């Protein structure tokens, strides 16, 4: 068919690539469609929902199954936020910030925010907890790399608030994901892994100064966390990036300094 | 025969599939190969036989 | 305008420029000092864009080329009409691309993210820099670079890449090849399996991160994680750019033959080039 | 200058994780491997088990067939000389049957007659290798998702080295097995054709090639981001959305206006990726089938100045 | 031995239907081949 | 010959049924292109230059 | 070689049998391909030269 | 022996049929090699 | 020399034989192609210049 | 033992092993006679 | 002398396994190289000793 | 030690590998011989 | 000498491992620059020497 | 004195044997080197 043309230059090469552009129209929808299960509808900045919700309409509902009989899970659905949002509107016009009524860090605003999510460990495949420390933990060992265990834990005011004592250890990927660090009143905080710089005499947390760590939302249970205490960890030292500025000694902090 | 136990074994629902994709394929493939013959391309061959080519 | 989670994270502060000038929301964009520079950047170069088209005296979209200045001109200004608007196109390109980054960077800072993805983008910048700006600059000729156009900067690459006969022998470009061949196949592979351990058959439960392990491991003997995967994913984009970027700029400043001639000194290796028999002699 | 998570900077090494047995045989898994802390620093150390099958086999056979078959014909050009056989390696090639011969398999064994005994190990190594990766999704439970993901790539792979060349009536058409062969043949491919960059369909395949780059190096980054928030762990942010997956939706919907959910990025993931080879090879398959010059294609359809 | 757990009995039915449906594409093909040997020969 | 039945007591008959039927269709599949692909055998074109339809 | 029965007592059968049948028929094809290749013992050549099927 | 499960009466069984099966792959193939030879011998 | 029954105390008799399976026949393929590939002992060129089949 | 498997049965596999090796060796030299026979290659 | 000892400290199964690989590996290499060389390519030369070609 | 083997282990084990080392070479040395007088490389 | 100690410090089965694989690589790389030179050849120097070429 | 955990005895004898096969080793390369040297000196 070299050359057949239906009509005008139209031929299959240009049959197929507008019927492409149809299916690819189509597939775009498809695609955004499914994107709109989580997060909508949308709300106003008060918690009514807004006038506008978008060209793309709502999908279907789909039923997830949870694992290990933790229920089922259908979206889109009613979904709230299960928890007081501790901030204040700045201007009654929309697209403003929200300053915080007090301590954003301890009110789990901003960059410091949390999830209400189900206040239970994550488990394997198996059903056992997927993150124990790795005392409990059987058989793990460091392999590789700077053992950070007994390492001084230093903030980023450069000063020292606490060791390092035990690993925390995802068992199914077995890699380390917290680290235990000991404070000066004898309790024992978990810092994310991902937020921490071993190096090689200390531990060097760049998110929190050391007046701070005493203040990492503490686990209800030594041998394991759950899914909620994972995110007030992982909301808490991850705002202490822009909540701890002031206290930052480092030279571009002090550059980007208000 | 008792080829009716072959139900047993085979999924209906799957095999039903599988045999209308597979007898689609194959008749488009014949029709397929017979319009890319100079021969037995019938619409051709309509058009000499009437002289719808001018 | 807001997700039913939006409004806990829409807070002051993070800005690199401008503190609370800029620091509002435009809809669901969030505009920033380095926004409004954006905005007008993507503004001034689409509209000169639309001009050049004026200028060009065609308005079909493809036919739309916007050329760089001639050799002739070398690395100077040009007339408006024959280069000079693509030199203004580049500057609010290179504005607008540099601007979006730092505006990133700014919203990284208020959800308190690192920045992998500004960071993942300068390397696309650096990229672009170099067709437009490093390797021209190195050849001395705007010209070298290429044509704002949907199809005419496809007759840049096929003239530039023909220039050193087949391209594909650039060895930088043969690494750079495997790792966007690689990074689609990783993205393939890691988006169909976690869909797959997301939408399992029909009232099977959704499945755990060990399945998608014990999927590959029984596969290909080896399951790189869920950290790895995501790791591989952006190493594998930065590393086929990096090469992109490194194929290029030393193609016409260090290279100037045909691709397939520099592959003779392999050939031409002491020991073995003068053995008979093979494809080379 | 602090931790980006791009390393691990800690290795842990417990036991060997053997795997999830929903209904894998596993008297065909084998048993682990070592642990490679050089892939440890990247991702997990662990290797192997791999599940080994009659398709297993059946693509072990064919795909060690086909290796072997090329290396006999590589070790032929070279004379049998290891030296010549380093030396020419990339340069050796097994050429597809001359154009005269056409379709036929009358071709001499030396003169494209080899080739089609290789490409036939390759066709069932592959082939045997797709329902491999299907039946461990099914024995897992898991959806088929990478076996419809494989069959975009099989669509190109097919069409390179099989439909196209029935079409066009000669194996010529094919693809050598070689280095610098099938690079070859990709250049004289697009001369042929006339500038296949002209090629709507090779310019949508670019389009997703970029894309897949594009979304992964944006993908990959966000989870990076936000995995100090265990945002990696993608499959519990699907089931419980943590912060993690509020800050990687809010960052994309703040920077462009749009965002996606942890489980529908993948779908845009998986599609991308797809869209490489599915497009790619209805643009091989039009190429001398349909259009014999493409640069001539896109003057008549508005693509090139001239006409 | 019993991989499959099937039955001997069982296996005795199973294959004597598959034995029948053998018998029967056999059949057909040779006949198949006798007619195309007939109108065209190979040798 | 007479005591084959026991094949079916080690293979499962789901798999080997599939197996053979994928089997025979591609076995045919390749034979039948494979006389097309000579000039003889081509019984479309056999046909084309009995009756000289050209 | 009566003791040869003994494979099967370390051998499983659906292995062997798979790779049996896996074998045979990759090895008839590449028999048949390679007699295909040669110009003599191509039985769809030597038939069509022997009746003059194709001038 | 504990490799496979299988005792030796079970074995011999099994092996007695494989080497049924391959006696008469064998037969038809040495039959098909004299059908090639006798119309085009290959020495 | 009595003693390399020994060996199977060390060696898995299923990983031997899968192993040597493969070894075999991948140095038989390779021995039989290395003959195709001369102009001599290509046993079907020589038969066919033997019986005249070349035309 | 590594294999776990006993002394006598390994007497028993090597003499299956070694029964089923001369005679492969038997067919091989056979092989080699009759192609000697045909086309010497000494 | 007191080779036997080697046993102690090295796996029979690793060595033998990297033996046996060791083994065929110069072997091939071996073959090869003269295969390669217009000499003791014993197959050529005895083209050549009863004219074949 | 490391492997865990007896001395007396060790001793079987070696016996029969120097077996057929010796085996193993005596062939090879009548390979070398035959290539020698066939055609000899020196 | 006291050379007996460098035991106590290396893991014997790690260098006889790389003992074997350089006493290999060296040995290689040997006959390999003898090959290479156009004397010391001894496939060469055989073909010369009885005419086989 | 407990890198590897070897004794000194056994550091001892480890070493004794390795020696024992370094002579002989060279032993043979001598024997080697002696013949090429009559057969092609390279002095
Ligand atoms: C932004 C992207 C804008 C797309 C620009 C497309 C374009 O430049 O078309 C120019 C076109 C006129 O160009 P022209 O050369 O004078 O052709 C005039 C007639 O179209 C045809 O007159 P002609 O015969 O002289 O030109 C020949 C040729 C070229 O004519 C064309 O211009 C075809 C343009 C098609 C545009 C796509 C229309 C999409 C409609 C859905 C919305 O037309 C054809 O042969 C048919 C091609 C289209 C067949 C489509 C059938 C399947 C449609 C399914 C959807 O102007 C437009 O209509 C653009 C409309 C964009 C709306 C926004
Ligand atoms: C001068 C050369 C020509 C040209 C000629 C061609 C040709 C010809 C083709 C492409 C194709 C492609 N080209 Mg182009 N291309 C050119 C210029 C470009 C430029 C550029 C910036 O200039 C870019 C970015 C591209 C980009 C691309 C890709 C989008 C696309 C291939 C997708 C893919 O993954 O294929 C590689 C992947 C596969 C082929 C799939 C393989 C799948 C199978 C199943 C894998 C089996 C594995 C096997 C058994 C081995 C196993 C090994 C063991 C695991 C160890 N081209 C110029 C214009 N291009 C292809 C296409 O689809 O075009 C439409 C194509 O055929
Ligand atoms: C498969 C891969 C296809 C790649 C090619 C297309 C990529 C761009 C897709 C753009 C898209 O879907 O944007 C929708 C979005 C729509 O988002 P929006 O800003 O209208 O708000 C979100 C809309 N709802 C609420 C319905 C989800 O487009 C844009 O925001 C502008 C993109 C410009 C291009
Ligand atoms: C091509 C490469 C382009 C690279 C551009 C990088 C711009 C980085 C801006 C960093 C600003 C840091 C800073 O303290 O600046 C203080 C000032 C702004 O100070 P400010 O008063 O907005 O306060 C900054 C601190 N906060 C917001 C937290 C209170 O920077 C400038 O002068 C503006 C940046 C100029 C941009 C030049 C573009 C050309
Ligand atoms: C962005 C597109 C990226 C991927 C491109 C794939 C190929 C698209 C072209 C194609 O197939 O064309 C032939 C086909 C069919 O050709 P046609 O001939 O039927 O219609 C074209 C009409 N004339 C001849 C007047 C040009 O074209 C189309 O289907 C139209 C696609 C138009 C896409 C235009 C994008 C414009 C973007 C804004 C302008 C930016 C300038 C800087
Ligand atoms: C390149 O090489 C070429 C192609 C040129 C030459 C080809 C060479 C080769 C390699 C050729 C190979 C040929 C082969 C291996 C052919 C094999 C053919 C066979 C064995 C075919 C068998 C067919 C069997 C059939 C169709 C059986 C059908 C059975 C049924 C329909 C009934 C099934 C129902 C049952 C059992 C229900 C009973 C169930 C219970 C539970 C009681
Ligand atoms: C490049 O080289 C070329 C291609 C040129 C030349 C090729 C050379 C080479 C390398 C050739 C290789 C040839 C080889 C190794 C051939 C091997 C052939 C063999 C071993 C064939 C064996 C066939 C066996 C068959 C068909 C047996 C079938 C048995 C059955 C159907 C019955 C089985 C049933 C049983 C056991 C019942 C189950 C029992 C119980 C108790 C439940
Ligand atoms: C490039 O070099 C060229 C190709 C030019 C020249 C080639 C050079 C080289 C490197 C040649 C290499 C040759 C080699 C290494 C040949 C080795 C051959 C061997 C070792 C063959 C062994 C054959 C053994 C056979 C066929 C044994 C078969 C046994 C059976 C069928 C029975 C199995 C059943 C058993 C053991 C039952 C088990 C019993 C109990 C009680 C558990
Ligand atoms: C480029 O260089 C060229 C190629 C030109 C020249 C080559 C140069 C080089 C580098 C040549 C290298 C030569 C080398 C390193 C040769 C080494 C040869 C050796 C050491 C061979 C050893 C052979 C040993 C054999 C075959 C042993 C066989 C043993 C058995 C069959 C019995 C095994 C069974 C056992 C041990 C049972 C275990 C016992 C109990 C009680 C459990
Ligand atoms: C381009 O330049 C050219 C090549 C032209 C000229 C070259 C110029 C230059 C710059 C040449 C460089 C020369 C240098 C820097 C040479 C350095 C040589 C050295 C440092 C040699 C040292 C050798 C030491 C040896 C061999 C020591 C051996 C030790 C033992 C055998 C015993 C070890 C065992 C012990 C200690 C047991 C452990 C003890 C206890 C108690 C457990
Ligand atoms: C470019 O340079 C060219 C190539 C031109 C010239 C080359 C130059 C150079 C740089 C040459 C380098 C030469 C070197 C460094 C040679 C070194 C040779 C050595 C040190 C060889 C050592 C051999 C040792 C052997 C073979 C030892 C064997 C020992 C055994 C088989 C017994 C082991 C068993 C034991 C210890 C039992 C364990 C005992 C107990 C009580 C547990
Ligand atoms: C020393 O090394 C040894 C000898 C031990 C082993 C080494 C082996 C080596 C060096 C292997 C090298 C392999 C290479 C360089 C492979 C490269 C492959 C590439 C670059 C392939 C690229 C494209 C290939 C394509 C698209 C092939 C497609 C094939 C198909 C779709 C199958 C077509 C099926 C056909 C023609 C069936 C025809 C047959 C019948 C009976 C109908
Ligand atoms: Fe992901």
């Amino acid at each position: 068919m070299v050359g057949v043309t239906a009509f005008g230059n139209f031929d299959l090469a240009s049959l197929a690539i507008y019927s492409f552009w149809i299916f690819l129209a189509g597939l775009i929808y498809y695609l955004q469609t499914e994107n709109m299960r989580e997060g909508y509808p949308l709300e106003n900045e008060d918690g009514t929902p807004a006038a506008n919700q978008g060209p793309f309409p709502l999908p279907k509902p789909k039923t997830f199954i949870l694992p290990h009989g933790r229920g089922t899970l259908t979206v889109p659905g009613p979904e709230s936020e299960d928890r007081p949002i501790a901030l204040a509107r700045t201007a009654v016009s929309e697209g403003f910030p929200h300053a915080p009524t007090g301590d954003p860090m301890k009110d789990g605003v901003g960059p410091a925010s949390w999830v209400a999510r189900r206040d239970l460990p994550e488990l394997d495949g198996h059903g056992h907890n997927k993150i124990k420390p790795m005392k409990a933990a059987a058989g793990f060992h460091v392999s590789a790399g700077k053992n950070p265990i007994g390492l001084p834990v230093r903030g980023c005011d450069l000063e020292i608030a606490g060791k390092v004592v035990d690993i925390w250890v995802d068992i199914p990927e077995q890699m380390a994901r917290f680290l235990e660090v000991e404070l000066k009143d004898g309790s024992t905080r978990l810092l994310p892994m991902q937020m921490v710089k071993v190096q090689s005499n200390r531990v060097h947390v760049n998110a929190l100064s050391s007046d701070l760590f005493a203040g990492i939302p503490t686990i209800k249970s030594p041998t394991e966390v759950t899914l909620l205490e994972e995110d007030k960890i992982c909301g808490y030292v991850a705002g202490g990036l822009m909540y701890a500025a002031p206290k930052r000694k480092s030279v571009v902090a002090a550059m980007l300094a208000e | 025969s008792k080829f009716y136990k072959i139900w047993m074994i085979f999924d209906p629902r799957r095999v039903f599939v599988a045999q209308g994709v597979f007898l689609f394929l194959l008749a488009v493939m014949i029709h397929l190969i017979l319009l890319s013959t100079p021969s037995y391309n019938w619409l051709e061959i309509s058009a000499a036989k009437y002289n719808r080519v001018a | 305008a807001l997700l039913s989670f939006e409004r806990k994270y829409r807070v002051p502060g993070g800005t690199l420029v401008g503190g609370n000038l800029f620091d509002f929301w435009v809809g669901p964009f969030y505009v920033g000092f380095f926004g409004v520079a954006t905005f007008f950047f993507a503004a001034l170069g689409i509209i000169l864009i639309a001009w050049s088209a004026v200028l060009q005296g065609t308005w079909n979209p493809q036919l739309i080329s916007v050329y760089p200045p001639a050799l002739e001109y070398g690395l100077g200004g040009a007339p408006l009409a024959k280069g000079g608007l693509w030199q203004i196109i580049t500057i609010c390109a290179t504005g607008a691309f540099v601007s979006w980054a730092l505006r990133e960077v700014e919203i990284c800072r208020k959800l308190g993210i690192g920045y992998h993805i500004p960071f993942a983008f300068a390397f696309a910048i650096l990229a672009y820099l170099t067709l437009v700006l490093f390797r021209p600059v190195m050849m001395g000729a705007w010209g070298y670079a290429f044509p704002y156009g949907i199809w005419t900067h496809l007759d840049w690459v096929s003239n530039t890449g023909y220039t050193y006969g087949n391209f594909h022998y650039n060895p930088a470009h043969m690494i750079a090849i495997s790792f966007f061949f690689t990074n689609a196949l990783a993205l393939a592979l890691h988006g169909a399996l976690v869909l797959s351990a997301a939408n399992p058959e029909k009232g099977k439960e959704m499945r755990t991160p060990d399945h998608e392990d014990t999927f590959f491991r029984d596969l290909v003997g080896y399951s790189i994680g869920t950290l790895g995967i995501h790791r591989l994913g952006l190493l594998l984009s930065l590393s086929a750019v990096f090469f992109s970027a490194l194929c290029m700029i030393i193609t016409g400043t260090i290279w100037f033959d045909q691709w397939v001639d520099w592959w003779q000194w392999w050939v031409k290796l002491p020991w073995w080039a003068n053995i008979p028999g093979g494809i080379n002699g | 200058a602090e931790y980006q998570n791009i390393f691990s900077q800690v290795q842990v090494r417990g036991p060997a994780d053997l795997g999830m047995t929903e209904d894998v045989n596993l008297a065909n898994r084998s048993g682990v491997g070592p642990f490679s802390t050089l892939l440890g620093w990247f991702g997990n150390a662990q290797l192997g088990p791999i599940y080994l099958g009659s398709l297993g086999v059946l693509s072990l056979f064919s795909g060690l067939m086909w290796f072997f078959t090329i290396g006999i014909w590589f070790w032929y050009q070279a004379g049998w000389n290891p030296a010549v056989f380093l030396r020419d390696l990339f340069f050796f090639s097994l050429e597809p049957p001359a154009p005269e011969y056409g379709l036929s398999f009358a071709a001499p064994l030396k003169e494209g007659g080899l080739w089609l005994i290789a490409s036939f190990f390759m066709f069932v190594a592959v082939w045997s290798w797709w329902g491999r990766t299907y039946l461990r999704a099914q024995a897992l439970g898991m959806g088929k998702h990478t076996a419809w993901a494989f069959l975009s790539a099989i669509w190109l792979w097919m069409v390179l080295g099989f439909i196209r060349p029935i079409l066009m009536g000669s194996w010529s058409e094919a693809v050598p097995y070689g280095i610098f062969s099938h690079l070859d043949w990709t250049n004289n491919f697009s001369l042929v054709h006339g500038n296949l960059f002209y090629n709507p369909f090779h310019g949508l395949s670019i389009a997703f090639l970029y894309g897949s780059a594009l979304l992964f190096a944006m993908h990959g980054a966000t989870i990076l981001a936000v995995s100090r928030f265990g945002g990696e762990r993608e499959l519990e942010q699907i089931a419980d959305r943590g912060t993690a997956a509020e800050r990687a939706a809010l960052f994309w919907r703040w920077t462009m206006g749009f965002n996606a959910t942890m489980e529908g990025i993948h779908r845009w993931a998986i599609w991308m990726a797809v869209l490489v080879t599915l497009t790619g090879g209805i643009g091989i398959l039009l190429s001398g089938t349909v259009v014999d010059n493409w640069y001539v294609w896109g003057q008549n359809h508005g693509m090139a100045p001239l006409n | 031995l019993g991989y499959t757990g099937l039955t001997d009995e069982q296996a005795q039915e199973l294959h004597s239907v598959y034995m029948s449906g053998l018998w029967l594409f056999s059949a057909v093909a040779i006949v198949a081949h006798l007619a195309v040997y007939i109108w065209r020969p190979w040798f």
